[PDB]
This record gives structure tokens, C-alpha cells and sequence, in this order.
């Protein structure tokens, strides 16, 4: 189908492509190892601020059970002033809430973010592969077409790379 | 900054916010909180500040209650900086244990019981009870047990007169004597107090000598001999050890179908079309031919709803079949693109044959060199990224209205049961030393192979058709009458190609002989075939368990083993749950691995500062930054007084931050250096970024053949150093002190060094260390196809003895590597002349000796290679990898023909050492 000279050449232009796109699939399985493991984290942490609310809401609920009994014991004896400071400092760790609910989004929105860099990697990966597959191929033909034509080891080094 | 705004939740339901010191202890801030929380609403309801203890949320998300309170804030680390004070009650022994688990694991528990799957429950209820259950018998055993249990002893593979300094425990004075080189440590004991409630430590070290036998059998007598050291000992008393401790299938004819339903976030290529693959397996071997889906259009979300049906009846399907399944990307029928790739049981772990609908989330698949439609050899377990990956979702259908379970052996053994001489040598020619025509000469003549080839186990299971529960029958009662196989055998036993678990647990029986020496030597390689387990109770798991809770030591190398993992999906749910489980049965080195833990994650954080700085700043500076950083109160106290990872006897005491620096390479590795009151000083690196595993594999093949050799009277010095990864390319080597790179002594160089280093008479030493070690490494690194060998990666201890680091690469890779000499050396060896035939005649024969003792270990080699590929080394993916040391060891060959080549290529390397040095 052609003479030797030509083909190695060749096969060295098709190896040259196919170490450059394996490099490039290299390249990309790594940002999906990193992100995968960042996306993992981050779920993780959307957790941990769930438990932490969590126990937000268990205070919220242990100050309305345990309150009570010392806002009536309170009025009788006329400290509206005591009940005014128990209020006051419920009121505080109601607003503490509302900040940590608020981080807890900002991670979620960044959780979106991320999970759909993910999936355009893995679309990446994935439109790359057929071209890696068919270099790796081509490669191995011309390697297989001129062991056959007899050519000595030495010259398939040096075109290879 | 210093401080930290911290919320404070009472259990009152009141609430304080304030600023707190990062480093202030917890028992530091609990006082700050009781002087502020006087001047809030209900303070006198509280109980006194001992009464509570603080919870947090910590980094891996659960609740955690802070028992000790004597650590720092900046420590605990808590997801935000939320202290909440509840009441002390209700096992805060299990409450403690479980919470350290998951910090030390990496892994919250909760993140298994979220999982909802009884086989994960089942294990950790049965594991867990296991391991606990052998803790508490092992406090009950007697103190011998516990030193033994908890400091095995360090012996060399294996009359002169011999002084040694000894003292007792707390006091100054000490005794030095001339002693019986060969007199078990007892008589040193009763000796030393001019008797049987003694042992020996080894000053300044968890070393200790007792048991049956002889004092140079002991490594650092053995060391001190060589050295020329005085032995320097401590006499300890049983209590002062006390101390320590104490603080129906088969008639299912019908076809084996499933319904493809549909396939969810699919990112590929919206021209192409999608086409899922399913086939099945019995370990590598397909089952029957594979079957395939139409084509659909590519989306996100493609919907097929076929019926798939195989060729082979449920009646046929081996416990250990497996599904397989591939998703695939063609370019329309007028390169494919493997997209994803999973595999399924069709068994459950409890025997039963599954139902109904799964949802399989895929893994991506990797273009490699072979290329195959599926990927059989894969985990069972789901990609655990639920939320992102592709998934399948597939209908196993209903096959009877009861359930199926695989038959009970009674019913296999039921079914299992029931000459000539030119067959009896055809035989005996197979496998004196497969093809379809042979295979089937194997099968017919199974029982001869059984009485006579009992050896040959591993071909007649290959042989065996898996497709067919008659044969596999037959089989199996041959497996349980089979007679017990080396140690050797049993490792072959263990790779994929026999998933059979009768086949595993005839294997672990075989294994159960190892002694803790030897089965350290494989312990590697026993962690990865763990992937290769369907089912998470297995027996390899609870042959690793027990001999972990046996042995410290052990136990030690297999966590960080098992933890260097927890960041691979695939194994992060398998190691975690082993792990757990190891902990709950070593109490006592959890508080060990805990310190070294935290050792480690200070580490990390002190090598990123110094690749980021090294980035902004030249290193002078970049080396004074690392200085501050270290001695910071919490850095210090952390990187202080720990056991190394290393090797857990040997005590990392006080860090000489001075002498603390790092390489210049791209990671920036840390050497940090430590001195302890025992030698008098350790090294350790410590890398981040870098891959430590080709190293680590490496320096363990060199290790077994040190002791290989040893095993055979031939000491070579090798150097074989620690390497442990610990984490995500992370881990620690051990320095070797008092040695230097050829690179750095060369700019008769090499002989000077050494002559100033080993003056006068102690020079002819110098140089026999120098020959025998250079014969070890030549060897070496020729069998493992070790290239990239310069004076960069090759140094010297000042005994001369030369040895290899920073191993890379190896199976030739970047082509057969030669064997090498380096005319340097063989100078040195030669002792400064041209021709110095004695000597070299004696290296030549080193050499040939050396070769000749891995020859016959050859398939040992061979086997523990096979298991590493489990570990997806690029370097050892393989077959061909595995054939560069058949070849290396020329196995094909006799021994005759296999010194003779060697021979040649000994001389020819000669000639060529010549010619590079010109
Ligand atoms: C190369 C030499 C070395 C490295 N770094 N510094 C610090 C330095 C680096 C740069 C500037 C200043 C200090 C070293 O001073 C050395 C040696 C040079 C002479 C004294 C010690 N080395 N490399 C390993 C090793 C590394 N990576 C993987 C392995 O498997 C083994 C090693 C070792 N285990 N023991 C001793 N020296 C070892």
C-alpha cells in the first residue's frame, strides 16, 4: 500500500497524536478524580450543617418546653424583666439560624455548580475516547505492517516518539 | 487571627456567642463559658461545669461528645464553631470508641448505617462482636500473652564472647558483662541480678528479648554484633508490663433473562447512538455468549425497555455468577466509546438468587491496551457518587413464587459423588509442563489429578465448566476431599480467575500455617485481592481480622494498609467497615494510630504551606517560615512523642526543627528530623503529591529477597528501608542516616570517601559491605527490570555498604534491561587495581549465588506479582508484566541453562562497563 520510509513516517505522526490525546484523556480523568472527590466532600459537609441545625432546632424546642414554667413563675413576681431577657436571648438564637440555613444554601448552589462540571468532564472524556481508541489502533497497524515488511527494531524506536 | 467567635447552646435553651482562643483547651473554654453564662437568664439551674460535656459536629458530620477536654479547640476541629453542653450518661465508653473511629478511619459510621443494606449491617454486627470478643479474652490472658500479643519478637531469618550493659527500671547505675552468645535472654536476666518475672527491653525502644531463643537471633544483638555496639539494656518488671496493658435451584430449566429498562444522566455525544452490553461471568470466564440492546438516541436519560435473554439456564448459574454490563456509544449502523461499565451477583451474600428492580450507578470506563466489550474483572460495588454518576436500571423478573437459594453443600455433596495408562501419561505430560483438547483429557481424569497432582488444583479448576451445576458439582467434591497445599499454591488460589468461594476458603485453610514473619512478607499483597471479593463477609477479611488481633504489629500495617485507601470508591465502604472493626478489637493501638494521625495531618498542612510559599519565596526563608510554623504549640506538641508509622517500636520523641528542611522537587517532601532518649537519632519524609506505591512494592520485593537470602547463609547488607503510604499520595520513608549520594561524593573519589570514613584496618570492612551489597542490588534490580539507575538514586552508608532508593519504574519499563556494572564499582570491589581476580571472582560468584536463590522462589515471585495487579499500578497492569520476570528469572530454563546465560550476561556487562566510563 506504500513504501517504508513513508509509513514510518506516518506512524510516527499517528504516535505522536496518540501520546498527545492520551494525555489530554490524562489531563481530564484527573479533574473528574479531583471533582468527583470535592463533590463527595461537599455533601459531606451540606451534612454537617444539617446536623448542626439539627441541634439549632433542639434548642429552639428545649427553650419553649423549659421556658415556660419561668416566664409565669416570672410574671407573679413581677420580673416582666427576667422574661424580657430569656425572650431576648431566644431571639438571638433565632437569628443565628437563619445565618447558618443561609451558608448551608450558598454550598448547595456551589454543589450545583460542581456536579454539572462533572458531567460535562465525563461528556469530555467521553467525546475523546473514539479518537484515543482509533490512534492507539492505527498506531498498532503500521507497527504490525512494518514488523511484517521486516523492519529492524532500531528504526521502529526511533519513529516511535 | 488568634480567636474565634464560638456559639454556645445551654441546656437551659439560653444561648451565648463569644470570642475564644483557637488553642485554648476545651476545659480552658469551659471556664470562659460558666464566668460569662453567670450573667445570663437561668444560670442557677445549671449543674456545676463537671456535670456536662461539650458535643460538636466534626468534620466527617456527626455528633461528637469532647470527653477530653485537655484538647484544644483548633484540634477538635468542629464542622462550625458550635459547642453544645449535654449531660454526661449513658455509655460514654461506646459513645467515645465509636466517635474516634470515625475520625481515625476517615469515614463517619453513619455514612454505613445511611446505606440501608442489610449486608453491611450484618457485617459490622457480626465483625465488630468477633473483634471485641478477642479483645476481651486477650486482657484476661496473663502478662507473656500481652508482650507477646503487643511487641513480638524481631528476630533475624535464623560462640563468640559478647558484653552487654544492662540496668534496671529507674536508676542511674548500670552493669556491663560479658555474656553467652548463644544463652537464651534468661540466663542474661539471672544473671544481670547477681528471674522468670523479667523481661529485656531494648533501651530507649518497644523492643523486647524473651522466648526460647539464642541472643544473636535477635535483630539488635544481631546489629550490635556487625556494629561492634555494646548491647545497652533494661531490666522490667511483670507488673511494670501489667502497667501498660492495664493503661430447588436445580430444577429452574427455564432461561436466564433480565428487562433493560433505562439508563439516567448519560453525558455522551448527541449525534452517536447508545447501546448497553450485559454478559455473564464466573471470575474471567464467560458463562455463554453475550447479548445486546438496539440502539437508542443518545440523551441524558435513555429508555429501552427489552427483555435480554441469555443462553444458559437459572438452573446453570454458579454462585458466584456475575452480570456484567457495559454502556457504549456508536457511531449509528449506516471507534466505539466505552462510556461506563458495572457489574452485578445475581446471588445475594446470604445465597439467595435476587429479584426485582436494582439501579446500578455505573463507573466510567478507561480506555486500555486490551480493550474488552466488558469489564468482568470489576468490583460489584456501586459507584457511591449516587448523586452525579450514570446509573442502569435493570429488572431481575420472578422465577418462582418462593424463594431460590444457591443449594446447600448436604445438596452439593448430594449431587458431587460419582483408568487407562496411555491417558496416565498424556496426563502427567500436561502437567509436568490450557487448549480445548487438554481440558477435556483434565476433566475426564480429575480424580487421578486429585491422588496424584494435588498440586495441579488451580488447572483442574480452570478446566471445570462453570456453565453447568453437574460439573460444578463434581468439582466441588473433589475441592472438599482435596488435600492441603503450600503456602505457595494457596497464593495462586487467591487471584480473580477462582471466585469459587469454596475455592477462597480452601486457600485461607492452606494460609492459616504462615507465621506472623512470613505472612508480613505478604501482606501487601493479601490487602489488594480484598477487590477482588464479592461479598463483604468473607474469609480472607476474617483471616486478616484475626491475625491483626493476634499480633500488633500486624494489626498496625494492616490499618494503614486498609487507611492509605479510604479515598478509592471502590474500596473506601469495604476497607472502612474492615477497619471499624479492627479498631473495636485494638483499643489500645487506636490511641498509638490516633497520634500518628494527627502527627500525619499536621504534616500535610506544613508541607502545603511550604509548596505555596516555595512558589512566592526562595528557600532560606521558605525553610525559617517551616521553623515558625513547627513551633507553634499545637504543631510541636502534635509532631512530638509518637511511635512511628514506620515501624511502631521505634519512638519519635523530640523534633529537631533546626535540622528540619525539604527537597526541591515538585511536592516539596519534608525530612524531618527527631532524637529520642535511646543511634540517638531518626529521620522520616514526608510526601504529599507524590506516589509513594511504586516505591512501597518495590522496597518490599528487595526486603524478601534480603530475606531469601538470609534464609540461605548469604547476608548481602541490603538497605531495605520503610516506605508507607498513609493517604491520598501521602506517606513517610525512613531516612537512612549516615549515608550520601554517589552524585554529591563524586563533585578513586568513591574509595576516598570511604577510606576517610573507615580509616586504617576498618577499610577492608568498608569495602566487603560495599561487594556484597553491590552484588544484591545488581541482582535486584536486574530481576525486577529496574532502569533509570543513576548516582542520583544510588548511595552509601559509611559501613560502604551501597544501596538504591526512590525507586519509579520497573518490568523494564521506560526493552529488556541488562545487567549492569559500573566500572566504579567494580574499582572499589577490586580495591583500588586493575586486576584484582581473587576479589572479583568472589562478586561474580555473589552474584550468581544471589540470582540462583530468587530462581528457586521463582513462582513465589511470580504469584505475588499476580495478586499486585489487583492494585492498578500502571507499571504492573498485565500479563506481559508478570512475563518480564519469568523471563528475567529464566523459569523456562534449567538451572544449568539459566547460569550459563546469566553468566554471559555478567560478562558482556563487564565489556560494557568499560565503554560508558570513555
Ligand atoms: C537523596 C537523599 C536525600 C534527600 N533529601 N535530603 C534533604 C535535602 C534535600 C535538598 C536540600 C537539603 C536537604 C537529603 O539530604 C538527602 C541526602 C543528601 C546527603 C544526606 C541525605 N535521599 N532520598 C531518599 C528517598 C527519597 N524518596 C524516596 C525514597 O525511597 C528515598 C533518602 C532516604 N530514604 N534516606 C536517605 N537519604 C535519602
Amino acid at each position: 500500500e506504500d513504501n517504508i520510509e513513508a509509513v514510518g513516517k506516518k506512524l510516527h505522526e499517528y504516535n505522536t497524536q496518540f501520546q498527545e490525546k492520551s494525555r489530554e484523556y490524562d489531563r481530564l480523568y484527573e479533574d473528574y478524580t479531583r471533582t468527583s472527590q470535592e463533590i463527595q466532600m461537599k455533601r459531606t459537609a451540606i451534612e454537617a450543617f444539617n446536623e448542626t441545625i439539627k441541634i439549632f432546632e433542639e434548642q429552639c424546642q428545649t427553650q419553649e418546653r423549659y421556658s415556660k414554667e419561668y416566664i409565669e413563675k416570672f410574671k407573679r413576681e413581677g420580673n416582666e424583666t427576667e422574661i424580657q431577657r430569656i425572650m431576648h436571648n431566644y431571639e438571638k438564637l433565632k437569628s443565628r439560624i437563619s445565618e447558618i440555613v443561609d451558608s448551608r444554601r450558598r454550598l448547595e448552589e456551589d454543589l450545583k455548580k460542581q456536579a454539572a462540571e462533572y458531567r460535562e468532564i465525563d461528556k469530555r472524556m467521553n467525546s475523546i475516547k473514539p479518537d484515543l481508541i482509533q490512534l492507539r489502533k492505527t498506531r498498532d497497524q503500521y507497527l504490525m505492517w512494518l514488523t511484517q515488511k521486516g523492519v529492524r527494531q532500531k528504526k521502529l524506536n526511533e519513529w516511535l516518539g | 487571627n488568634q480567636s474565634v467567635v464560638v456559639d454556645f447552646l445551654l441546656p437551659t435553651g439560653v444561648y451565648l456567642n463569644f470570642p475564644v482562643s483557637r488553642n485554648a483547651n476545651l476545659s480552658t473554654i469551659k471556664q470562659l463559658l460558666w464566668h460569662r453564662a453567670q450573667y445570663e437568664p437561668l444560670f442557677h439551674m445549671l449543674s456545676g461545669p463537671e456535670a456536662y460535656v461539650f458535643t460538636c459536629i466534626n468534620q466527617t458530620a456527626e455528633q461528637q461528645e469532647l470527653e477530653d477536654e485537655q484538647r484544644r479547640l483548633c484540634d477538635v476541629q468542629p464542622f462550625l464553631p458550635v459547642l453544645r453542653l449535654v449531660a454526661r450518661e449513658g455509655d460514654r465508653v461506646k459513645k467515645l470508641i465509636n466517635s474516634q473511629i470515625s475520625l481515625l478511619i476517615g469515614k463517619g459510621l453513619h455514612e454505613f448505617d445511611s446505606l440501608c443494606d442489610p449486608e453491611v449491617n450484618d457485617f459490622r454486627a457480626k465483625m465488630c462482636q468477633f473483634c471485641e470478643e478477642a479483645a476481651a479474652r486477650r486482657q484476661q490472658l496473663g502478662w507473656e500473652a500481652w508482650l507477646q500479643y503487643s511487641f513480638p519478637l524481631q528476630l533475624e531469618p535464623s560462640n563468640r564472647a559478647l558484653l552487654v550493659n544492662v540496668k534496671f527500671e529507674g536508676s542511674e547505675e548500670s552493669f556491663t558483662f560479658q555474656v553467652s552468645t548463644k544463652d537464651v535472654p534468661l540466663a542474661l536476666m539471672a544473671c544481670a541480678l547477681r528471674p522468670e518475672d523479667y523481661t529485656l527491653q531494648v533501651n530507649g525502644r518497644h523492643e523486647y528479648l524473651y522466648g526460647s531463643y539464642p541472643l544473636c537471633q535477635f535483630q539488635y544483638i544481631c546489629s550490635c554484633l556487625h556494629s561492634g555496639l555494646t548491647p545497652h539494656l533494661t531490666m522490667v518488671h511483670s507488673s511494670s508490663i501489667l502497667a501498660m496493658r492495664d493503661e430447588s435451584l436445580w430444577s429452574l430449566e427455564q432461561p436466564f433473562r433480565i428487562e433493560l429498562i433505562q439508563g439516567s444522566k448519560v453525558n455522551a455525544d448527541e449525534r452517536m447512538k447508545l447501546v448497553v452490553q450485559a454478559g455473564l461471568f464466573h471470575g474471567n470466564e464467560m458463562l455463554c455468549k453475550t447479548v445486546s440492546s438496539s440502539e437508542v438516541s443518545v440523551c441524558s436519560e435513555p429508555v429501552w425497555k427489552q427483555r435480554l435473554e441469555f443462553d444458559i439456564n437459572i438452573c446453570d448459574l454458579p454462585r458466584m455468577a456475575r452480570l456484567c454490563f457495559a454502556l457504549y456509544a456508536v457511531i449509528e449502523k449506516a471507534a466505539d466509546c466505552p462510556i461506563a461499565w458495572a457489574n452485578l451477583m445475581l446471588f445475594d451474600y446470604k445465597d439467595q438468587l435476587k429479584t426485582g428492580e436494582r439501579c446500578l450507578y455505573m463507573w466510567p470506563s478507561v480506555p486500555d491496551e486490551k480493550g474488552e466489550l466488558l469489564n468482568p474483572t470489576g468490583t460489584v460495588r456501586s459507584n457511591p457518587n449516587t448523586d452525579s454518576a450514570a446509573a442502569l436500571l435493570i429488572c431481575l423478573p420472578e422465577v418462582a413464587p418462593h424463594p431460590v437459594y444457591y443449594p446447600a453443600l448436604e445438596k452439593i455433596l448430594e449431587l458431587g459423588r460419582h483408568v487407562t495408562e496411555e491417558e496416565q501419561l498424556q496426563l502427567r505430560e500436561i502437567l509436568e509442563r490450557l487448549y480445548e483438547h487438554e481440558k477435556d483429557l483434565v476433566w475426564k481424569l480429575r480424580h487421578e489429578v486429585q491422588e496424584h497432582f494435588p498440586e495441579a488444583l488451580a488447572r483442574l479448576l480452570l478446566v471445570t465448566k462453570w456453565n453447568k451445576h453437574e460439573d460444578v458439582a463434581q468439582m466441588l467434591y473433589l475441592l472438599c476431599s482435596w488435600p492441603e497445599l503450600p503456602v505457595l499454591s494457596a497464593l495462586e488460589l487467591l487471584d480473580f480467575s477462582f471466585p469459587d468461594c469454596h475455592v477462597g476458603s480452601f486457600a485461607i485453610k492452606s494460609l492459616r500455617k504462615l507465621t506472623d514473619d512470613e505472612l508480613f512478607q505478604y501482606l501487601l499483597q493479601l490487602v489488594q485481592v480484598l477487590k477482588y471479593e464479592s461479598y463483604l463477609d468473607c474469609e480472607l477479611t476474617k483471616f486478616l481480622l484475626d491475625r491483626a488481633l493476634a499480633n500488633r504489629k500486624i494489626g498496625h500495617f494492616l490499618f494503614w494498609h486498609l487507611r492509605s485507601e479510604m479515598h478509592v470508591p471502590s474500596v473506601a465502604l469495604r476497607f472502612g467497615l474492615i477497619l471499624e472493626a479492627y479498631c473495636r478489637g485494638s483499643t489500645h493501638h487506636m490511641k498509638v494510630l490516633m497520634k500518628q494521625g494527627e502527627a500525619l495531618s499536621k504534616l500535610k498542612a506544613l508541607n502545603d504551606f511550604v509548596k505555596l510559599s516555595s512558589q512566592k519565596t526562595p528557600k532560606p526563608q521558605t525553610k525559617e517560615l517551616m521553623h515558625l510554623c513547627m513551633r507553634q504549640e499545637a504543631y510541636l506538641e502534635a509532631l512530638s512523642h509518637l511511635q512511628s508509622p514506620l515501624d511502631p517500636s521505634t519512638l519519635l520523641a523530640e523534633v529537631c526543627v533546626e535540622q528540619c528542611t525539604f527537597m526541591d522537587s515538585k511536592m516539596k517532601p519534608l525530612w524531618i528530623m527527631y532524637s529520642n532518649e535511646e543511634g540517638g537519632s531518626v529521620g522520616i519524609i514526608f510526601k504529599n503529591g507524590d506516589d509513594l506505591r511504586q516505591d512501597m512494592l518495590t522496597l518490599q520485593m528487595i526486603q524478601l529477597m534480603d530475606v531469601l537470602w538470609k534464609q540461605e547463609g548469604l547476608d548481602l547488607r541490603m538497605t531495605p528501608y520503610g516506605c508507607l503510604p498513609t493517604g491520598d499520595r501521602t506517606g513517610l520513608i525512613e531516612v537512612v542516616l549516615r549515608s550520601d549520594t554517589i552524585a554529591n561524593i563524586q563533585l578513586d573519589a568513591l574509595l576516598n570517601w570511604l577510606k576517610s570514613k573507615n580509616p586504617g584496618e576498618a577499610l577492608d570492612r568498608a569495602i566487603e559491605e560495599f561487594t556484597l551489597s553491590c552484588a544484591g542490588y545488581c541482582v535486584a534490580t536486574y530481576v525486577l527490570g529496574i532502569g533509570d539507575r543513576h548516582s542520583d538514586n544510588i548511595m552509601i552508608r559509611e559501613s560502604g555498604q551501597l544501596f538504591h532508593i526512590d525507586f519509579g519504574h520497573f518490568l523494564g519499563n521506560f526493552e529488556r534491561v541488562p545487567f549492569i556494572l559500573t566500572y566504579d564499582f567494580v574499582h572499589v570491589i577490586q580495591q583500588g587495581k586493575t586486576n584484582n581476580s581473587e576479589k572479583f571472582e568472589r562478586f561474580r560468584g555473589y552474584c550468581e549465588r544471589a540470582y540462583t536463590i530468587l530462581r528457586r522462589h521463582g513462582l513465589l515471585f511470580l504469584h505475588l506479582f499476580a495478586l499486585m495487579r489487583a492494585a492498578g499500578l500502571p507499571e504492573l497492569s498485565c500479563s506481559k508484566d508478570i512475563q518480564y520476570l519469568k523471563d528475567s528469572l529464566a523459569l523456562g530454563k534449567t538451572e544449568e541453562e539459566a547460569l550459563k546465560h546469566f553468566r554471559v550476561k555478567f560478562n558482556e556487562a563487564l565489556r560494557e562497563s568499560w565503554k560508558t566510563k570513555v
